[PDB]
């Protein structure tokens, strides 16, 4: 429903990672699927992500955040990793199911 | 057309025995070309301490012409008719075969017979092959895989006939006599111990006719028609480690005693080996290969290659595996390998066997791709199983194998046994027989 | 005979060293080793690398 | 039954479909294609080689995983053989699983995805694959031979050059497959299956539109001389001249001049007598060696000459001797009988070379692609003996007169230069 979609944008703002300049995907815990997914990222997307994270960590150490202007906006958050992650998980399930078979 | 049927349409193998005892067998096809040759039950196992290598020294002269026609003549006559003459000599089997047009079939037989019976053994030639053989020993000495299997045999069957190399010793080659070679041929190349095999577009009747013609000499006594049973070779759980850190990679070969041609278990064993399979760094399958050991080998870079083997003999055999790996990964490879062996005795799945059988089926069919390989099969089958075993029969045997069976058969030959080990090269990281021995139990 | 060869389960592998790279001593262990014709190259997902 | 037929349709788009049926318990299907290192340019060298190794990568229909576990599941196999101008993707299996194994062959040759990461992880393999092949000196000199013999297309190496390892892109692969794997350049041969089925498969599936996309820039003879001093005690050397082209009229002549000079031993450890070249060499040298007639037939060109192997010091005598034997033949030195021996020696070789399911399929395929139909085994034999004692002697002259190109390897301190012959 286009209602809970209001909820989403709410949560997104409540979470607050955008205040560090992080994209939703930059906050994913690096389990195994994510580890693999990242290895498949194009050089540029990978380095962009790297700087964003090193930037947040520097903010976090400083106990500061980004000026309101620079915060990532809900509709401008690039889910760059989700496509790859989605695939890494498909492949794994395939193998898993095939090995029980 | 179904696989089931195609197996039946395969033309039967006609076999007929002569008087002298020689056997004649063939599989007729529509082919214009063909192969015929004689498969003799004689090799290094039949040799002794002082004549070790005769069968090989002979194999070298078997082509330098007969008495009926000297060297240049013999060769010219074979070449000029576009026929290929080749052969070999193992531990329990020798063979000389020819590849030519179905037409020449009869002239071929005449030649085969002239070689196995009238080899000239010219003495000037013998002094030449002496250097030739010595040279091949130095060349073969640089083939680790063979140096390794000879060592495996040398120790697995230490103190017996099977412990000898086919090429023989340096001393023997340097001193073998025109006599010894003659004596070997006379003593070993005999009718009841031979089989004339032919595959291609040839008429059995036509073939057997030619045989009677050039395979003359009949026997008088009862000893001449007696096929001697060889003294059994004792297996020994032991190891030989030839160390040279100056070599690039290490070779390791480990094995347990096999049953021997006759035993039906050999079928299961081959199915087993099919599960573990083989591998080498140019297999495109890579990390996805179905063989667990190949997979790990890729994941952890355990080896340059590995292979399983079920080398059968009349009364014994060697069931093991061989791998080549860098000095610093020998341990893990051996570890993972013995692991897979224990998995065989304890947890093989019906999934693994289903595939193993399919791999083994394709494999047996592949051994019948051409006339030479079909001829080789006939020659050996008669010589080892005393008849021919069709693809239709084999397949039946193979279809009978199931997980349960593989487990029981492997447990029977592998579990808690004292293996034979041969290691060559920079082998420091692989160690202690005791540790290898403990790898023979507990999944 | 338009075959590139007839003019231009099994199989054994091998292994070498990289970085920089990765015996025949009689007319016997050399004969038949003089380029029959062109050069073919094979690769299998299940077997050794071939070359003629 | 058994005494069957060899059908050979040719669909709308230009895709050829040759089929047979010897009721063999196992089937073998291939996909021959006019594509090789001959269609590469300084810009995408090696891409053909990588494409060969890339066969197991994920396709739009099956994953890198399912392709291997899938084919192995049915005891099947899958390989890719390729020359400098033809690629063959073939699979093998039991009759019951042809259908199964087929899905992957289709996917591999028409629907690759060449995912960047898969491609990237794969490239270092070119390094290995090449390293094993180059173990035989035989292969090293043939690379340099073609190089010195040409200026383009065929001059291209069969194994990806070192400098390009790791620099090939998913792009280059895609484009290379789009511009060369086009229906009018492909043939779907297949031994051991009814022609009606192999046909049904082709139609209902195969895409990558017809045409002939990229065209190979006609090979231009150069006649160079490349020498590789590497210390080896055994010198390999090849000296050739431009020869016959595939299916050429002049072709069969060299094939015979080949066997007349000696084209590979027939008796284990024997000294070929029917080999003038060998016998001629043996009279000149005294140490171990080998020498043969070298012959290659390419689409728009060919190579012919001899290839030797010898101890470094007796390299001179061996190659000069191998030469005189070519001149002495270009001077009527060919008996009417030598021509007769060779003639059968060749029909036999050709004939035997087709007992192998691989050899057969490779025959039925090579024609069904470069031609459009299957020649009769009697026509080939008829065309071969229709070669005159003159045809042979003239071929020999074409060699002595034509501009030569050479390629050596090993300790060349006693090896001669092309202009000292």
């Amino acid at each position: 429903g286009r209602l809970m979609d209001r909820i989403r944008k709410w949560y997104y703002n409540a979470a607050g990672f955008n205040k560090y300049g992080l994209m939703r995907d930059d906050t994913l815990y690096e389990d195994d699927d994510v580890k693999e997914a990242l290895k498949r990222l194009p050089e540029d997307l990978y380095n962009e992500r790297m700087f964003r994270i090193k930037r947040a960590l520097d903010l976090s150490l400083k106990h500061r955040i980004l000026p309101k202007e620079q915060w990532v906006k809900y509709e401008e958050d690039k889910p760059y990793l989700e496509p790859y992650l989605k695939e890494v998980i498909r492949e794994r399930l395939e193998r898993e199911a095939w090995n029980k078979k | 057309a179904t696989y089931a049927q195609t197996l039946q349409n395969i033309p039967e193998t006609n076999v007929t025995t002569l008087d002298n005892g020689l056997r004649v067998a063939s599989e007729e096809s529509s082919q214009p070309t063909c192969t015929v040759g004689v498969w003799i039950g004689a090799g290094s196992r039949y040799e002794n301490e002082k004549n070790n290598g005769a069968g090989y020294f002979v194999e070298h002269l078997a082509f330098k012409g007969t008495k009926k026609r000297p060297c240049a003549a013999f060769e010219k006559e074979v070449e000029s008719m576009g026929a290929h003459f080749n052969g070999y000599t193992s531990r329990e089997q020798t063979a000389f075969y020819i590849k030519a047009l179905s037409k020449d079939m009869p002239k071929v037989v005449e030649l085969l017979a002239d070689v196995v019976q009238n080899c000239a053994l010219e003495e000037s030639q013998i002094e030449k092959e002496r250097g030739v053989i010595l040279q091949e020993l130095k060349e073969m000495d640089n083939d680790m895989t063979n140096v390794t299997f000879d060592y495996l045999h040398a120790t697995a069957f230490q103190g017996t006939a099977l412990a000898r190399t086919v090429e023989g010793t340096t001393e023997n080659i340097k001193h073998l006599t025109r006599a010894d070679l003659a004596s070997y041929i006379d003593t070993h190349f005999k009718a009841p111990r031979m089989v004339l095999a032919a595959a291609g577009g040839i008429s059995h009747k036509e073939l057997v006719d030619a045989a009677r013609q050039h395979f003359s000499g009949v026997s008088f006594t009862y000893k001449e028609d007696a096929v001697p049973i060889l003294p059994r070779c004792r297996f020994t759980g032991s190891e030989i480690r030839a160390r040279d850190d100056a070599l690039p990679v290490a070779h390791v070969a480990l094995a347990v005693e096999g049953p021997g041609w006759a035993d039906p278990d050999n079928v299961v064993l081959h199915v087993a080996n099919a599960i573990i399979g083989r591998y080498d760094r140019t297999f495109g399958g890579g990390k996805h290969l179905s063989s667990r050991l190949a997979a790990l080998a890729v994941e952890h870079k355990l080896c340059h290659s590995f292979q399983t083997f079920n080398t059968s003999y009349s009364d014994t055999g060697l069931f093991g595996f061989h791998f080549v790996a860098d000095p610093l990964s020998i341990d893990d490879m051996m570890f993972c390998a013995q692991g897979e062996w224990m998995r065989l005795c304890t947890s093989t799945t019906e999934s693994e066997v289903k595939r193993a059988k399919n791999h083994l089926r394709s494999a047996m069919v592949a051994q019948l791709d051409g006339t030479t390989p079909v001829c080789e099969t006939i020659g050996s089958h008669l010589l080892n199983y005393g008849r021919r075993i069709s693809l239709e029969e084999w397949d039946s045997r193979i279809s009978a194998v199931d997980a349960r069976m593989v487990r029981d058969v492997c447990s029977k030959y592998i579990y808690d046994k004292c293996p034979a080990l041969a290691a060559v090269g920079p082998i420091e990281q692989l160690l202690d027989y005791n540790r290898i021995r403990s790898g023979m139990y507990w999944i | 005979m338009l075959s590139v060869a007839a003019r231009s389960x099994x199989x054994x592998x091998x292994x070498x060293x990289x970085x920089x790279x990765x015996p025949l001593l009689c007319r016997e262990s050399m004969s038949g080793r003089s380029a029959r014709r062109d050069l073919v190259a094979g690769i299998s997902l299940n077997a050794p690398a071939s070359v003629r | 039954p058994g005494a069957e037929d060899l059908e050979i349709t040719k669909l709308p788009n230009g895709l050829i479909i040759a089929s047979l049926e010897n009721f063999s318990p196992a089937s073998r299907i291939g996909v021959f294609i006019k594509a090789g290192s001959r269609y590469e340019t300084t810009a995408n060298l090696g891409t053909a080689h990588l494409l060969r190794l890339a066969s197991p990568l994920t396709t739009k229909g099956a994953s890198s995983f399912r392709i291997t576990r899938g084919i192995e599941a049915v005891g099947g196999s899958l390989s890719v053989y390729s020359t400098r101008e033809k690629m063959t993707y073939c699979v093998e299996c039991l009759r019951d699983h042809v259908d199964t194994v087929m899905e992957y062959l289709l996917n591999v040759t028409t629907a690759p995805e060449f995912r960047p990461w898969e491609v990237t992880d794969l490239q270092p393999q070119l390094k290995v694959d090449k390293a094993v092949a180059f173990q035989s000196p035989q292969v090293g000199v043939l690379e340099n031979l073609h190089a010195a013999a040409y200026k383009t297309a065929l001059a291209n190496p069969l194994y990806c050059p070192d400098y390009r390892i790791g620099k090939i892109t998913s792009e280059q692969l895609h484009h290379f497959v789009q511009n060369n794997f086009t229906s009018a350049r492909m043939a779907l041969v297949g031994i051991g299956v009814k022609h009606s089925d192999l046909k049904q498969v082709a139609e209902q599936f195969l895409n990558i539109r017809s045409g002939a996309g990229t065209s190979s820039a006609k090979a231009t003879y150069w006649g160079g001389e490349i020498r590789e001093q590497n210390g080896h005690s055994l010198v390999h050397a090849a000296v050739v001249t431009e020869g016959a082209a595939v299916g050429s009229a002049e072709a069969n002549a060299f094939s015979v001049l080949q066997h007349v000079l000696g084209a590979g031993p027939l008796i284990k450890r024997g000294s070929s007598v029917t080999s003038k070249l060998y016998q001629g060499v043996a009279k000149a040298t005294t140490q171990p060696f080998d020498a043969s007639a070298f012959n290659v037939n390419y689409s728009d060109s060919g190579l012919f000459g001899f290839y030797t192997i010898s101890q470094a010091a007796h390299a001179g005598e061996v190659i000069r001797a191998a030469m005189n034997q070519l001149k002495a033949a270009a001077q009527g030195g060919v008996t009417e009988e030598d021509v007769t021996k060779a003639k059968n020696q060749l029909k036999a070789t050709y004939l035997m070379s087709v007992e192998t399911a691989q050899g057969l399929l490779n025959e039925i395929g090579s024609e069904a692609l470069l031609s459009g139909t299957h020649t009769a085994p009697s026509v080939v034999a008829q065309k071969i003996d229709s070669v005159t004692s003159a045809d042979v002697v003239n071929a020999a002259k074409k060699f002595v007169s034509g501009k030569k190109s050479m390629a050596a390897s090993g300790d060349l301190g006693s090896t001669p230069f092309l202009d000292e012959l």
